[PDB]
């Protein structure tokens, strides 16, 4: 888990190979690509309450707002199952209303 | 005997130079260890959360 | 043969904004190699012979 | 050893090669120093630049970002650090990387870590608002992002006061 210790990117596994006076490591790593721009908000005010994502982040393609995981684009509809509530929408700086 | 005197001077100066070089090598090894530690710290704590 | 001033690399201005992010949509898998010495030849020397 | 004397050179000649390996060791040391600096500092493929407008959720990085006013393009703390700290056949060789390039590396690193979080260390830098990066980092240590989003101003003020205190102490 320690970053950049073995391989550049998110580490997956490694394979050893013998050398005449040393060792050779083959590191397998995961590298994301083909990024896209999106609009973001930190929480959603619904019925006067504030909703935060359990795991993920809010995005929108112009409209309708979705929750995604942070390392791979996969939008899902926002539901009470993958969000949790905390207080009212009065102190968060950046609330959008959906 | 000028050769003898110059030989004494030569061996003294050569010994001093050898001592200086050895001390430099030891200090360089220590500095290299410190630099490796710095590189690891900067890779692990600046580019990510530890 | 041409002598020049070395370049630290390219330069880009990442589009920062307070309400915008960038999310990947695809991925690749890379295999990289690294090499590490672990040993050196074992040698022995005899005085009287030398 | 000899100081431009022919007889001394002739006498020293019969000691074999006591001088090739000395210079070899010194050159190895110098190359090692250059490699040390290069590997500790050069860790980004590109040179990032901070946006002209700076609204990082209330956090204030002005003391650490580079100052275009000064010729050296160094920050306040770097200038403080630089100001504070102080031939007979021997020579000193200049380092391969000059101070401006090192400052440029540090500036690029710091801009990248402010804007893109940790993403720029693996693939391509992806932008994200700073407050959300703080929320992720609190989520890292087992505290829900609720705490950050409910106490943004206090956290910003504490960070600014800490940076001012460290400035004054240094
Ligand atoms: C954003 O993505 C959503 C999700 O697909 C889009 O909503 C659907 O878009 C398709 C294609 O236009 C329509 O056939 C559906 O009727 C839409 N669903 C609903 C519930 O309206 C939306 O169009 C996308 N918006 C933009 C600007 O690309
Ligand atoms: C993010 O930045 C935008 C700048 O586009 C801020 O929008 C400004 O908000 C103030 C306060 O309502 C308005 O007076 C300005 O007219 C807005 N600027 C523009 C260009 O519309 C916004 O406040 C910032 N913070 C967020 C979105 O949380
Ligand atoms: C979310 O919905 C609420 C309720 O409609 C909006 O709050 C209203 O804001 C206007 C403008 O200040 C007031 O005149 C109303 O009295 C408010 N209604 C309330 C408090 O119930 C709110 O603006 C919406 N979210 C956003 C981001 O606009
Ligand atoms: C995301 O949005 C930006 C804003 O329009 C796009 O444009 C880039 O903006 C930055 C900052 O000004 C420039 O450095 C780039 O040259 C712009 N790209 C252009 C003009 O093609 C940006 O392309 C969008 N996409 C990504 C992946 O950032
Ligand atoms: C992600 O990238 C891979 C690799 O570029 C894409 O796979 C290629 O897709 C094209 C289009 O169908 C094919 O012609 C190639 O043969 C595919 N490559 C391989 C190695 O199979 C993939 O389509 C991309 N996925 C997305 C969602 O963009
Ligand atoms: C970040 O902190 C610096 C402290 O150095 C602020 O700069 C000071 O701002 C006050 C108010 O305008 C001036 O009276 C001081 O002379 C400034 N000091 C220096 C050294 O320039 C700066 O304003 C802060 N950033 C923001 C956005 O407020």
């Amino acid at each position: 888990k320690r970053v950049d210790f073995c391989g550049k990117g998110y580490h997956l596994m490694s394979f050893p190979q013998s050398a005449p006076h040393g060792v050779v490591f083959l590191h397998v790593t995961y590298v994301p690509a083909h990024e896209k721009n999106f609009t973001t908000a930190p929480a959603i005010c619904h019925d006067g309450k504030a909703h935060f994502p359990r795991e993920g982040v809010f995005v929108s393609n112009g409209t309708d707002w979705f929750v995604t995981q942070r390392n791979f684009y996969e939008p899902q509809i926002i539901t009470t199952d993958n969000t949790f509530v905390s207080g009212n929408c009065d102190v968060v700086i950046g609330i959008v209303n959906n | 005997e000028a050769e003898v005197q110059i030989d004494r001077l030569i061996t003294g100066r050569l010994q001093s130079l050898q001592t200086y070089v050895t001390q430099q090598l030891i200090r360089a090894a220590e500095i290299r260890a410190s630099a490796n530690l710095a590189a690891t710290k900067m890779s692990e704590c600046v580019l990510g959360q530890s | 043969i041409i002598a020049y001033t070395m370049s630290l690399g390219a330069e880009n201005s990442v589009a920062y904004s307070n309400n915008s992010i960038a999310i990947p949509t695809n991925f690749t898998i890379s295999v990289t190699t690294e090499i590490l010495p672990v040993s050196m030849t074992k040698t022995s020397v005899d005085c009287t012979m030398y | 050893i000899c100081g431009d004397s022919t007889e001394c050179s002739n006498l020293l000649l019969q000691y074999g090669s006591f001088c090739t390996q000395l210079n070899r060791a010194l050159t190895g040391i110098a190359v090692e120093q250059d490699k040390n600096t290069q590997e500790v500092f050069a860790q980004v493929k590109q040179i990032y630049k901070t946006p002209p407008i700076k609204d990082f959720g209330g956090f204030n990085f002005s003391q650490i970002l580079p100052d275009p006013s000064k010729p050296s393009k160094r920050s306040f703390i770097e200038d403080l650090l630089f100001n504070k700290v102080t031939f007979n056949g021997l020579t000193v060789l200049p380092p391969l990387l000059t101070d401006e390039m090192i400052a440029q590396y540090t500036s690029a690193l710091l801009a990248g870590t402010i804007t893109s979080g940790w993403t720029f260390g693996a693939g391509a830098a992806l932008q994200i608002p700073f407050a959300m990066q703080m929320a992720y980092r609190f989520n890292g240590i087992g505290v829900t992002q609720n705490v950050l989003y409910e106490n943004q101003k206090l956290i910003a003020n504490q960070f600014n006061s800490a940076i001012g205190k460290i400035q004054d102490s240094l």
